[PDB]
Parts: C-alpha cells; structure tokens; sequence
C-alpha cells in the first residue's frame, strides 16, 4: 500500500502545515540526488510501479476526508479517492493510463475525467484564473468538502475544478517551492485567504524550465536567463542558481549529473 | 508541429500580424506566445493562456495585441505602431503538460521582423 501522509484543516497551524509539507517532500524523494544544493525527484526511468505514488489524506472540520494520489516523479496530483469512488485526470499517454490502474485498486467505482489537470484547462472549467481563486486554510477546508461531495453528486464541475486548483497549489506547488510553502504559511499566520500574486504564478508556470536550467548550469550560471515576475507583475530575469536555492525545494529530474 | 505565418519589413508606424498554429499531442496545451531576439537576449513579447491570462512586455503595451482561438490551437499577434526597436527574429512558443505547466515546450522556426 502506498505511503500515506495525513493533514487536517481542523485546528491547523503554521507548524502543522509545515510538518505536512515536509512529510510530503520526505516521501516524494530520498533527497540523495542533490544538484547545486537542491534535491531532485526520482527519475521516472527505472522507477518500479510499487514506488510510483504517494497518498495525501485530507480531512476538515466536517470530518470529511479525501485521499489525493501524487506521482513521486513530479509531485503532481493524479487523482483522488472519496469513499467508494476514485477520480483521475485524463492521462496524456497510455503509459500514464496504465500507471494509475495501480491506484486505489480495491475501490468500487473508478472515474476518468475527460480533461487533464493542467492549469489552463482547470481555469477554463472553474471559470476563473488562479489570480482570482483565494488560497488558505478556509479555501482548503472548502475544497476538501467539494471533492468529497463530488462523489455523491453535490459538487458541480466549476466548483470541482476550483477545488483542484486550490489543492494543487497548497500541496504540490508548496512541496515544489518553499517560497510557495512560505506564501501558504503567511496566509495561515495572518488568518488570511487571498489569491496568489504573479510572483507565485510565474514560479508555478516555470518549474520545469527552472529545473532544467539549474541541472544544466555551469559554474552556477544558467545557459540562458529565465524570466519571472515580482509581486507587482514587473518582469525580472534569473541567471544564477544562488537566487533559486532559497526558492525551490524540489526539482523534476531533467538531466543526469 | 507549429506553423507560423506573417512577418516582413515595414516602415515606422506600420503593422504586421503574426500567427502560429499547433497540431499533434496538445491535449494539455497551456500558454502560447511569442518571443523575440535581436542580434547580440531572447525576450518574451506576449503570451496568452487558453483561460484568458495575458502577459505582455511593457515595451509593447498598447501597440501589440495577442489573441487566441482555442478551437484552432492558434495564437495571433497584431503588431501595430511598429518602431525600429521592434526589429528581431520572432518565435512562437507553446507550453503543454498535465504534470506541470511547462513540461513540454515547442519553439517555432522564427520569422524576421524589421522596422526602418
Ligand atoms: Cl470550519
Ligand atoms: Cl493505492
Ligand atoms: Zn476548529
Ligand atoms: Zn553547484
Ligand atoms: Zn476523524
Ligand atoms: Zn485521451
Ligand atoms: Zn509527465
């Protein structure tokens, strides 16, 4: 049975959330592959199927619980179980399709959405960009209930897509970027719910390119600059791994060392 | 899998319209956009998500207008009030991926734009 990490929004603190994200990172990768001080997720080539996934069980005040499945090679949310039903994003290719049949094998009902979990499509379905979907403990609390009641018929599709956007950012992206974990910590500490600003969005949009630039860097320098936005949306370019070491927590395997 | 149209040489104040259509494995297609590089760095001109988010370089705000036809997986760039500083080779750019936003990246062949 795949490793399970638990988190509850009920009585959640900055510390309980940080403990959660750190536990997720610890199950995504051994951390034995470190490039320029930044740990790398396992290479998909050579990774046996019984180590492909981790499970994140989320609970809230209503004692509703859902279990997200994360692919350890990229930390992304592949699908989730609620009760006797599992739901999966549409796979890109038949290899991803085969992998997810190893998830929630005893579940009674398995549903595959027609759409993938990419941000553009989710924002279309939710009817809102990430810039207009508030994040925080409250939103996560409401996302958990929405995911749960999808299986009973009480969650409509736009609400479901919004809830994925919230879960993916507060779990997957926070796992990938300690900056994003810091952004979620700040919201918890100031009892705030608020959408991500461009500094969060451009990081989320650039994880793969940042991981490539770092792993292919020489003497700390990128082959070509990567452009990000500040909080005010103004653009700036990163040329050096040193700027990103306090920002990125995990990289996808892009190259060998 | 990217077919670009457009490009040319204009005088200051002239206008060009670029287009680039994507075909193939673009189930999880995300943001399409345009980069430019002049001789001697490559810079983002504009991109647009399928959901309506637009990024644009300050240099071209109010002059260039990017738009997208999601059914055709095609992005257009209406370049009006062109200036000599807009001279460069322009590339369309296509991001895609279910697992993360920029998992897949495809570059166009580049078309020359010159203003003088
Ligand atoms: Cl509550
Ligand atoms: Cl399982
Ligand atoms: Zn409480
Ligand atoms: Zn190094
Ligand atoms: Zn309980
Ligand atoms: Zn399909
Ligand atoms: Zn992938």
């Amino acid at each position: 049975q795949y490793p399970i990490i638990n988190f509850t929004t009920a009585g959640a603190t900055v510390q309980s959330y940080t403990n959660f994200i750190r536990a997720v990172r610890g199950r995504l990768t051994t951390g034995a592959d470190v490039r320029h001080e930044i740990p790398v997720l396992p290479n998909r080539v050579g990774l046996p199927i019984n180590q492909r996934f981790i499970l994140v069980e989320l609970s809230n005040h209503a004692e509703l619980s859902v279990t997200l499945a994360l692919d350890v090679t990229n930390a992304y949310v592949v699908g989730y179980r609620a009760g006797n039903s599992a739901y999966f994003f549409h796979p890109d290719n038949q290899e991803d399709a085969e992998a997810i049949t190893h998830l929630f094998t005893d579940v009674q009902n398995r549903y595959t959405f027609a759409f993938g979990g990419n941000y553009d499509r989710l924002e279309q379905l939710a009817g809102n960009l990430r810039e207009n979907i508030e994040l925080g403990n409250g939103p996560l609390e409401e996302a958990i209930s929405a995911l749960y009641y999808y299986s009973t018929g009480g969650t409509q599709l736009p609400t479901l897509a919004r809830s994925f956007i919230i879960c993916i950012q507060m779990i997957s992206e926070a796992a990938r970027f300690q900056y994003i974990e810091g952004e979620m910590r700040t919201r918890i500490r100031y009892n705030r719910r608020s959408a991500p600003d461009p500094s969060v969005i451009t990081l989320e949009n650039s994880w793969g390119r940042l991981s490539t630039a770092i792993q292919e860097s020489n003497q700390g320098a990128f082959a070509s600059p990567i452009q990000l936005q500040r909080r005010n949306g103004s653009k700036f370019s990163v040329y050096d791994v040193s700027i990103l070491i306090p920002i990125i927590a995990l990289m996808v395997y892009r190259c060998a060392p | 899998q990217l077919v670009e149209t457009g490009g040319g040489l204009v005088q200051p104040g002239g206008s060009l319209r670029l287009s680039c259509a994507a075909s193939g494995s673009i189930f999880s297609i995300n943001a399409m956009g345009w980069y430019r590089q002049a001789p001697g760095e490559r810079e983002l001109v504009a991109d647009i998500s399928s959901s309506g988010r637009i990024n644009e370089a300050d240099s071209v705000k109010g002059r260039f207008t990017i738009s997208r036809d999601n059914a055709k997986n095609t992005v257009y760039l209406q370049m009006n009030s062109l200036k000599p500083e807009d001279t460069a080779v322009y590339y369309c750019n296509v991001l895609a991926g279910s697992h993360y936003y920029d998992e897949y990246e495809y570059w166009g062949q580049g078309t020359q734009v010159t203003v003088s």
